[PDB]
């Protein structure tokens, strides 16, 4: 879920 | 493309993840923590720039409105990045990686156009980018992306 | 199209918008 989320907000 | 309230819901949950103070928004620092929290360091420019590309009305920080915003619109990415492959592997019959022009005219077919194969063998030179008169999968997102 | 003929690109976006 974490890991998850941050990959849509990478740049 | 839209989201039911289940799908809200569990956003919700991951959005909760995120705003660790349970305001309702997600400010740098909290971003922050949560990435120094799986043995992440980023700088605060580069958390400005996250925060930033979700940031819709300017105000220096995530509100659910626009997490869930970006949220959909990644869901509908991502659906229709799996829609486009089942429809590669339907064209690519024999499951080689790659579109024959007889597969193209048989699945054509299947699908309820029926093509000639002058139409057929122009279309394959439409998608090949490779030269090799095949369509692969890069060819075919391509394709249906433009 | 491209003369008389459709484009790939246009049948493939229909085939899957159905
Ligand atoms: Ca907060
Ligand atoms: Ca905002
Ligand atoms: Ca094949
Ligand atoms: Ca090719």
């Amino acid at each position: 879920k974490f890991s998850e989320v941050l990959k849509r907000l990478r740049l | 493309d839209q989201l039911t309230e289940e799908q809200i819901a569990e956003f919700k949950e991951a959005f909760s993840l995120f705003d660790k103070d349970g305001d309702g928004t997600i400010t740098t620092k909290e971003l922050g923590t949560v990435m120094r929290s799986l043995g992440q360091n980023p700088t605060e420019a580069e958390l400005q720039d996250m925060i930033n590309e979700v940031d819709a009305d300017g105000n220096g920080t995530i509100d659910f409105p626009e997490f869930l915003t970006m949220m959909a619109r990644k869901m509908k990415d991502t659906d229709s990045e799996e829609e486009i492959r089942e429809a590669f592997r339907v064209f690519d019959k024999d499951g080689n990686g790659y579109i024959s022009a007889a597969e193209l005219r048989h699945v054509m077919t299947n699908l309820g156009e029926k093509l000639t194969d002058e139409e057929v063998d122009e279309m394959i030179r439409e998608a090949d980018i490779d030269g090799d008169g095949q369509v692969n999968y890069e060819e075919f997102v391509q394709m249906m992306t433009a």
